[PDB]
RNA sequence: UGAACAGCCUCUAGUUGAUAGAAUAAUGUAGAUAAGGGAAGUCGGCAAAAUAGAUCCGUAACUUCGGGAUAAGGAUUGGC
RNA sequence: UCUUAAGGUAGCCAAAUGCCUCGUCAUCUAAUUAGUGACGCGCAUGAAUGGAUUAACGAGAUUCCCACUGUCCCUAUCUAC
RNA sequence: CAGUCAAGCGUUCAUAGCGACAUUGCUUUUUGAUUCUUCGAUGUCGGCUCUUCCUAUCAUACCGAAGCAGAAUUCGGUAAGCGUUGGAUUGUUCACCCACUAAUAGGGAACGUGAGCUGGGUUUAGACCGUCGUGAGACAGGUUAGUUUUACCCUACUGAUGAAUGUUACCGCAAUAGUAAUUGAACUUAGUACGAGAGGAACAGUUCAUUCGGAUAAUUGGUUUUUGCGGCUGUCUGAUCA
RNA sequence: GGGCGUGUGGCGUAGUCGAGCGCGCUCCCUUGCAUGGGAGAGGUCUCCGGUUCGAUUCCGGACUCGUCCGCCA
């Protein structure tokens, strides 16, 4: 399944949640449809956490997530970081970034094996990455634009890029990353995808309108079925 | 600001009336835009209406791509530079006024944006928030 | 609460008290009050004024 | 003609006359609603102003984008000494309104409160309430006559009180004497407390307690004649005016042949008594106690009063009251606290508030440092300091 | 001091005359400063602000070839 | 071809000269009864009643731009008298 | 500006909404008509500022009707409590566009308001052009430049004292007078009711905001004769210190 | 703002209730200082309703264009 679900009236699901394979989190100030599909889709299995990042609704953009590791921006209070440490289970590290982007969903796009990052973050920023997420790392961007996270969902299965991405870029990418990679468009032909959509091994969540072409492409390069 | 809201916003001290000119952050090709009016803005008489940050304006861009110069488009205010005040009593600005271009729904005309955008910005739009490189 | 620290003389900052600005480069400042904050907009160095505890740290003042 | 753009109206009709007050201490027009099933109590209480203060707390709104986060807010402190409870006075409802018919006062009184009788004290053979405390030293018979004349009659009780004025760091020297009416139980149960309480002291926490919504009636700041610009809010006259530019231009038509009284012109400004409701209690802070300014959080053993004191006050070694936001009336002003007169829920008057941390830095200047401790471990030692 | 019988301070000389005392309300007259915006004010940038000396670089259209021109636009300036 | 002494030539223009008129087209602006460039059956332009052009100059009249600012949003404060 | 009658329009159907041919009125925010008052002078444009009043109600409150399924809209009632904006052009009133908004309703008060301002226009004397005139000169034709005086009196209004009520002091009562709050968005209800679909509400609840008012100065900003501290120029006190 | 009149082929223009000519150019014929001739195409008669049997034609409404008259001191 791409579900569909909206925030308040918002068909962008990456923007106010960040879903991993180990976990989930979602805005406090969210409806009950919005949770009630994350409930419903992940089970009892996965923990759903409602969390502010920084004081701000949008976690998603502010957080970039691992199923080893999460990243939080340095504005973070010390209260929810304890919330989350307490809610998420014992294997997830929880750290700190101190990085002047500060915005890591928008920064960083990343899965369980390889990350893709803003070519200009600092090399502490890196080697942190590579720590807490055990992840190995390029620098790259996706036809010109820098905020790979924006502009690309990743998973293990596969990947969903821009639209506008020159076919070169999109072997590049591929071979860097080891999966395929599908040029397309998500929430009625909106341009940020990343921003656009969550997505994990057997579950993604899409705005409303996203169109019926668009989800299929989600299911065929997530391999959902 | 109005239609495209994502919630809602506390009161931000007014930094930009009518007729100022602040820098513009995106990648659209503008340089500026030019501040005719502020969406949701009240009535008084001889009072400009004024924006803050987080704001949906309306703009013409002076400086720029001749596609854009000569037309009236929504904008929405991403940096201040007048200090105001949040509800944990910090007091803070940025160094220039700047904005972004959007359609009355709200989706940024452009793709990224330059430089840092507030968090009462980016709570209040998500296309915004998509697109910044920063949020503080 | 969280007490920070003066981003030119090294003071601490209680919460409401102050000011802060951010940069076009998106660096955070925090200025305990408009004297330090007015020095650093005329550009002092704070390795210069004779106050700061970056001043008395490079001169070993008080040891 | 008609006017050519609408606007509204500069100022509020209702609190006119903008002259001064005729007192200093402020009037209560108007108590509490009684019932009588709860307890004898006092419906108000008396306070001097001392400054204000910002606290951090964390903010509890289920809804609100600050839900559960910490928030700055600036409070006011009221200094109150326990007040003294002399005398008692019965009203009667006749068709004319209320009307008191005796008042039966406390046998001592202290020199503080004896010299609210007087203009001259220092030159004085200070011959007050002497004979009637030689009505008093009788058995009864001058005494309960009265009071059970406000048994037999007088639908309202309200009990005369002063303050200690001698226990706060003002030069007054003459206490403060008012009414204040009694809220509980009948008639013989208000005036039999009145009795038992007369000589005696009052508490502050006795009437208020924390998470309170109540209101402060006090004179306002006073300004003396002010012109028509700042007093009515009016917009100036540009800049070549001949003849000044801080007036108002048309002060009336032709017709009818007379300044109107809606038309703003200049006066005094300030000085009048003002009744401000809804303000919440924080604190209900002891002043036989340290660790004041402590709360649960910071647990420092630090008093309410800032470093170098309350400017223009002093010290608050009293009981006080910190409540939310600002009263009317500056510093070193009688302030007349008073219970709310409608019970309000509101999602706002029925927040529980803890308070995390109270700021104590010098007021005279930019404070960066709470105690003399601290000031003293960041400094390191000094060369006064051997 | 400075280009200077400019402005500012001093020497010789000459005055110390102009009803005074006490307070510091409004509105004035004269002098000033203002966060953010920058003519949205107004018939109209009225009024005010900005620029300013000197040295070096650089200087357009047009022209009656004489000019425009300090065009515009940049950099520097103390003490030892 | 008539009328008359002869019939407005060269130029110029909604010009300080155009009633209609806020003329029509373009440009300038988000929007212009303003400005500029064109057009000309021009109420009622026009050749020492001087026509057209014109560098430099102007306490002359008008429009736009940059800088600048309490002119203004929206007022506040200080000094002397 | 409002009625009465109703041939017709409205698929059908006079009157949901309109309404010809006729006819009865109201108003004095149009312009006329008249010449009553003023020629030993009542300051004739417009704008700015400010108060109050009227309702023939643009919005907001509660309702009735529909050619009212919902959404949007139209007609009407009680209603003047409350609001009715920022600009480009023009001296304008008016107009015309741009834009926000719940809405950008109409008017009066000596065509409100010049000892309140301004002086762009008109409306002296200078000057230019066109037309007219032999000419001096004329032109609600165009253009440019053109002194805006006085309040200390009475009343009114805003504030401030105050004799006399045996004296003086404290605490009170309340006749009368005034009065104040206003409007919107988002989430949810809910893609629900309704509908064939396109579309698409409302009540209760929550969080904010606009306009207004009354205070206040903990914080932030402004202000500086704290001439408080430091720096700098020129000159003077022989230098130094001051 | 109001009044009065106007609207035909690509262009100009004739119309009494029963759309023609000229100009542009389609073709053919015809020939210096480039003509002429013959067959062509070309309209929702500004639009919408009613009358008639049928309206360019009669009527009503709307649009458009062109004239005339209109603020103040
Ligand atoms: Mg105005
Ligand atoms: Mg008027
Ligand atoms: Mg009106
Ligand atoms: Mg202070």
């Amino acid at each position: 399944m791409a579900t569909r679900t909206q925030f308040e009236n918002s068909n962008e699901i990456g923007v106010f949640s960040k879903l991993t394979n180990t976990y989930c989190l979602v805005a406090v100030g969210g409806s009950e449809n919005f949770y009630s599909a994350f409930e419903a889709e992940l089970g009892d299995a996965i923990p759903i956490v409602h969390t502010t990042i920084a004081g701000t609704r949008i976690i998603g953009r502010m957080t970039a997530g691992n199923r080893r590791g999460l990243l939080v921006p340095t504005q973070t209070t010390d209260q929810e970081l304890q919330h989350l440490r307490n809610s998420l289970p014992d294997s997830v590290k929880i750290q700190r970034v101190e990085e002047r982007l500060s915005a890591l969903g928008n920064v960083i796009c990343c899965n369980d094996y390889v990350a893709l990052v803003h070519p200009d973050i600092d090399r502490e920023t890196e080697e942190l990455i590579s720590d807490v997420l055990g992840v190995e790392v390029f620098r790259q961007t996706i036809s010109g634009n820098i905020l790979v996270g924006s502009y690309c969902s990743l998973s293990n299965q596969g990947g969903l890029v821009h639209p506008q991405t020159s076919v070169q870029d999109q072997e590049e990418l591929s071979s860097l990353l080891q999966v395929p990679l599908v040029a397309g468009t998500v929430n009625r032909g909106s341009s940020v995808v990343g921003a656009g959509m969550v997505v994990n091994d057997y579950l993604a969540v899409t705005g409303l309108d996203t169109t019926a072409p668009e989800l299929s492409v989600i299911e065929s390069i997530f391999r959902l079925q | 600001s109005g239609n495209g809201a994502q919630g809602t916003k506390f009161r931000i001290s007014l930094g930009l009336p009518v007729g100022a000119i602040m820098n513009c952050a995106d990648n659209s090709g503008a340089r500026n835009l030019y501040i005719i009016a502020v969406k949701g803005s009240g009535s008084r008489l001889n009072r400009l209406p004024a924006a803050s940050l987080g704001d949906m304006v309306m703009a013409t861009v002076k400086k720029g791509k001749p596609e854009l110069r000569k037309k009236v488009m929504p904008a929405i205010v991403v940096r201040q530079a007048k200090s105001w005040r949040r509800r944990d009593g910090v007091f803070l600005y940025f160094e220039d006024n700047a904005g972004v271009i959007a359609n009355p729904k709200g989706e940024m005309k452009g793709s990224a944006i330059t430089g840092p955008v507030g968090k009462e910005c980016a709570d209040l739009w998500p296309r915004v928030a998509s697109n910044s490189g920063v949020v503080v | 609460m969280k007490v920070e620290i003066d981003s030119f003389s090294g003071a601490k900052i209680y919460p409401g008290r102050g000011t802060l600005f951010v940069r076009g480069d998106s660096k955070i400042f925090r200025f305990q009050n408009s004297k330090s904050a007015s020095l650093f907009k005329q550009r002092k160095n704070p390795r210069r004024i004779a106050w700061t505890v970056l001043f008395r740290k490079h001169h070993k003042k008080g040891i | 003609s008609h006017r050519k753009y609408e606007a509204p109206r500069h100022g509020h009709l209702g609190f006119l006359p903008r002259k001064r007050a005729a007192s200093i201490r402020a009037r209560v027009k108007a108590f509490p609603k009684d019932d009588r099933s709860k307890p004898v109590a006092l419906t108000s209480f008396l306070g001097y102003k001392a400054g204000m203060t910002t606290i951090v707390r964390d903010l509890d709104r289920p809804g609100s984008k600050f839900h559960k986060r910490e928030v700055v807010e600036a409070v006011t402190v009221v200094d109150t000494p326990p007040v003294v409870v002399v005398g008692v006075v019965g009203y009667v409802e006749t068709p004319r309104g209320l009307r008191s018919l005796t008042t039966v006062w406390a046998e001592h009184l202290s020199d503080e409160v004896k010299r609210r009788f007087y203009k001259n004290w220092y030159k004085s053979k200070k011959k007050a309430f002497t004979k009637y405390s030689a009505k008093y030293a009788q058995d009864g018979a001058g005494i309960e006559r009265e009071l059970a004349r406000i048994k037999k009659y007088a639908s309202v009780v309200r009990v005369l009180v002063h303050t200690q004025i001698r226990k706060t760091p003002l030069a007054q020297k003459k206490a403060h004497l008012a009414e204040i009416q009694l809220n509980g139980g009948s008639i013989s149960e208000k005036v039999d407390w009145a009795r038992e309480h007369f000589e005696k002291t009052v508490a502050v926490d006795s009437v208020f307690e924390q998470n309170e919504m109540i209101d402060a009636i006090a004179v306002t700041k006073g300004h003396g004649f002010e012109g028509v610009t700042h007093r009515w809010g009016t917009k100036k006259l540009p800049r070549k005016t001949h003849r000044g530019l801080r007036k108002v231009a048309c002060i009336g038509a032709w017709h009818p042949a007379h300044v109107m009284w809606s038309v703003a012109r200049a006066g005094q400004r300030g000085y009048h008594s003002r009744t401000s409701i809804n303000h919440k209690i924080y604190r209900v802070g002891k002043g036989d106690d340290e660790a004041n300014g402590a709360t649960s959080f910071d647990r420092t053993k630090k008093t309410i009063t800032p470093m170098g004191g309350f400017v223009h006050y002093g010290e608050i070694k009293n009981d006080f009251i910190m409540v939310k936001g600002c009263i009317p009336g500056n510093r070193k002003r009688i302030v007349t606290l008073r219970k709310s007169l409608y019970t309000n829920t509101s999602r706002k008057a029925l927040e529980e508030v803890s308070l995390k941390w109270i700021d104590t830095a010098s007021k005279f200047g930019k404070g960066r440092f709470q105690t003399p401790a601290e000031k003293h471990a960041f400094m390191g030692t000094l060369k006064k300091d051997l």
